[PDB]
């Protein structure tokens, strides 16, 4: 029982709450995990000495000074009677100033309407931090269960996030209504920002 | 015949540990081996029935292995332990099932030693 | 009647099994050069003695039916001579085998030098001559007696002195001395096995040496168990002059039958206590 | 020490698959070979090792070893799609592990993608996102290499969108499908 940490390069404390000794792994995206700390206090061979582990009962992996290379997920792999139980994983992310999302709502294309499907895209671009809330209101009525959300990774240049909520519906349902909008809630926004269009 | 190892536990750096190996026709040789997660097994000690001992280069000056032929029990006194000596130490014994039998080797289950607290 | 024919059938079964097994042992020994080790030569000699002592069983078992010897006085001579040749040949062969094992174990440096198969054949020839030294008088002093009832084959002597002298010579020079030599050799082989980690260095060679020594010891113990009753019974019956009785006759018959049965018992021991012998007994029989 | 994983491919739900990865450069007796699964967009999960144990995947799974450890899966489900890793460990790690010791899976492989899908390759559908700095892009649905700029991770419907803040080219290698955005 470890979820997301934000810290700049060179900032000093993960926790994996429990009695077997825990092991700590690092995995970069699209890669295999690597072992860092085993036996709850012992370092792996060839590992920089910044990582250090401690046990009362809430085992903790602590890093003296973060680096750009050390930006990944930490998995505490705790043993038991006959089965090892991996932790949920904690992710460290680059600290950055709060950014205001730019909301653009996309009406369904004529080609897709002729095909028979309606898709409305609510796009949040260049916003920080990761946390956000997107709501759909159709004809001043909230909708749920008909959207999918995709979250991009941090950009190398701006260290921000881009999120899209995609609303897919049948052509007849889309033609039934005329007022379509998506409501975006974020910390930077004083009030929710809603972008509207007319069918 | 079963090989039982003990004496392994959590010890602060610089502490001392008394490893133990017990075997229940005649036991001529008994050895120890260490193995780290990112390293291959390295021989640490080797003792015959006569009592002559051979050590590793890094092990020398801190490891003492002696045989009690009366009880057929070997023990390893662990001194000046350092965190680099954190591994699972194995006891290996060579004996004969019977007087007319062949020479056979036996591998112990291994004891875990970690030097940190 | 019924007991007589049962005994005759048992003797015939033991005889045929003995010739078959011992001839098989001799053939598998002489078959291959890898079967020409020092121990195998003495196994060959023991099997040869057993085969010779079993070939005369049908003549000895037929006499139970009529109490007469129609085969001939020459056959009586040969049978009586082989009956005394068998003990000496087999026991001296076992003593030589046990001393050979000691030479192999406690003195491995000169073992390969002095255990050349030609040397082993020389020792087998010496065994044969030493057996002859007490068997040939039996060959010359055996003749048929034309009794009033029926012709019988018995020994003759010129008689209360020589008849007992032969028995004393057999019991001394053919049981006690070879048994003592075997015991003396093995009492040091055991200690040399216990106190030494590796005998021949090679683990496979050491295992083979220990296994063949175990087989030799088991064969020696089997022969001792099989031949103590008859030697001791013969000595005692002369010593205290045991009178004729049903129990005495049954014990005499059992002792002779078991001493003869040892000849057919040997192939079972070789088959059950040696992998090479077991493989050969199945390869050639198939 | 090298561990390379193979044996994973496209499967249908309810089927069976056998995975084995080779252990090279070390002795196999004094160790165990584990299997670690990672669902797409999810953490690490341990299923079994190769003295055998299974994750409470019990019954439906089968693992056996002989320089290879063979993992057999029976009654595959929709959730069973993941990325499978095999990692090295101690032989008696169940005995070795205690309150003060933990051997840890020291060495890892590369991962074998196991996908369970009751569907075949579908032709990608592209729609031009008309601009209502004006943002415009192309959307790909019901299928991907997209070339022209932000490209979002692929999503699975019960679908990826590319936006550039101009001609978009979308290429689907399995289907060999090749396909301007103006106000
Ligand atoms: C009907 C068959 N039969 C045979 C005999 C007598 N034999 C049996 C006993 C013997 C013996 C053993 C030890 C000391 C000794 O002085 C003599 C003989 C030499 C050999 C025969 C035997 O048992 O070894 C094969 C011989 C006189 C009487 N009946």
């Amino acid at each position: 029982t470890q979820s997301s940490l934000s810290a700049s390069v060179g900032d000093r404390t993960i926790t994996c709450r429990a009695s077997s000794a825990v092991a700590w792994y690092q995995q970069k995206p699209g890669k295999a995990p690597k072992l860092l700390i085993y036996s709850a206090s012992s370092l792996y061979s060839g590992v920089p000495s910044r990582f250090s582990g401690s046990r009362g009962t809430d085992f903790t992996l602590t890093i003296s000074s973060l680096q750009p290379e050390d930006f990944a997920t930490y998995y505490c792999q705790q043993s038991s009677s006959s089965l090892i139980t991996f932790g949920q994983g904690t992710k460290v992310e680059i600290k950055r100033t709060v950014a205001a999302p730019s909301v653009f709502i996309f009406p369904p294309s004529d080609s897709q309407l002729k095909s028979g499907t309606a898709s409305v895209v609510c796009l949040l671009n260049n916003f920080y931090p990761r946390e956000a809330k997107v709501q759909w209101k159709v004809d001043n009525a909230l909708q749920s269960g008909n959207s999918q959300e995709s979250v991009t990774e941090q950009d190398s240049k701006d260290s921000t996030y881009s999120l899209s909520s995609t609303l897919t519906l049948s052509k007849a349902d889309y033609e039934k209504h005329k007022v379509y909008a998506c409501e975006v809630t974020h910390q930077g926004l004083s009030s929710p920002v809603t972008k509207s269009f007319n069918r | 015949r079963q090989l039982v190892e003990s004496g392994g536990g959590l010890v602060q750096p610089g502490g001392s540990l008394r490893l133990s190996c017990a075997a229940s026709f005649r036991l001529y040789d008994m050895g120890w081996f260490r193995q780290a997660p990112g390293k291959e097994r390295e021989g640490v000690a080797s003792i015959t029935s006569g009592g002559s001992t051979k050590y590793a280069d890094s092990v020398k000056g801190r490891f003492t292995i002696s045989r009690d032929n009366a009880k057929n029990t070997v023990y390893l006194q662990m001194n000046s332990l350092e965190p680099e000596d954190t591994a699972v130490y194995y006891c290996n014994a060579e004996y004969r099932t019977g007087i007319w039998e062949e020479l056979l080797d036996g591998w112990g289950k291994g004891t875990p030693v970690t030097v940190s607290s | 009647m019924i007991t007589a024919i049962t005994i005759m059938a048992l003797y015939s079964i033991v005889c045929v099994v003995g010739l078959f097994g011992n001839f098989l042992v001799m053939y598998v020994i002489v078959r291959y050069t890898k079967m020409k080790t020092a121990t195998n030569i003495y196994i060959f000699n023991l099997a040869l003695a057993d085969a010779l002592a079993t070939s005369t069983l049908p003549f000895q078992s037929v006499n139970y039916l009529m109490g007469t010897w129609p085969f001939g006085t020459i056959l009586c001579k040969i049978v009586i001579s082989i009956d005394y040749y068998n003990m000496f040949t087999s026991i001296f062969t076992l003593c030589t085998m046990s001393v050979d094992r000691y030479i192999a174990v406690c003195h491995p440096v000169k073992a390969l030098d002095f255990r050349t198969p030609r040397n082993a054949k020389i020792i087998n020839v010496c065994n044969w001559i030493l057996s002859s030294a007490i068997g040939l008088p039996v060959m010359f002093m055996a003749t048929t007696k034309y009794r009033q009832g029926s012709i019988d084959c018995t020994l003759t002597f010129s008689t209360w002195y020589w008849e007992n002298l032969l028995k004393i010579c057999v019991f001394i020079f053919a049981f006690i001395m070879p048994v003592l030599i075997i015991t003396v050799c093995y009492g040091l082989m055991i200690l040399r096995l216990k106190s030494v980690r590796l005998l021949s260095g090679s683990r496979e060679k050491d295992r083979n040496l220990r296994r063949i020594t175990r087989m030799v010891l088991v064969v020696v113990a089997v022969f001792i168990v099989c031949w103590t009753p008859i030697h001791i019974y013969v000595i005692i019956k002369a010593l205290v002059t045991i009178p004729e009785t049903t129990f005495q006759t049954v014990s005499w018959h059992f002792c002779i039958a078991l001493g003869y049965t040892n000849s057919c018992l040997n192939p079972v021991l070789y088959a059950f206590l040696d992998e090479n012998f077991k493989r050969c007994f199945r390869e050639f029989c198939i | 020490v090298q561990l390379v994983e193979s044996g994973g491919g496209l499967v249908q739900p309810g089927g069976s698959l056998r995975l084995s990865c080779a252990a090279s450069g070390f002795n196999f007796s004094y160790y165990s070979i584990h299997w670690v699964r990672q669902a797409p967009g999810k953490g690490l999960e341990w299923v079994a090792y190769i003295y055998t144990s299974y994750a409470d995947v019990k019954g439906r799974f089968t693992i056996s070893a002989d320089n290879t450890a063979y993992l057999q899966m029976n009654s595959l489900r929709a959730e069973d799609t993941a990325v499978y890793y095999c990692a090295r460990g101690y032989q008696y790690w169940q005995y070795h592990a205690s309150w003060y010791w933990n051997g840890g899976l020291d060495y890892w492989g590369q991962g074998t993608l196991v996908t369970v899908s009751s569907a075949s390759t579908k032709g990608p559908s592209v729609f031009p996102l008309a601009p209502s700095t004006a943002a415009l892009g192309c959307l790909v649905k019901d299928y991907v290499t997209v070339s022209w700029v932000h490209t979002f991770p692929a999503v699975l419907q019960s679908s990826l969108s590319s936006v550039v803040t101009y001609i978009c080219n979308v290429n689907h290698k399995p289907s060999n499908t090749k396909v301007k955005v103006e106000p």
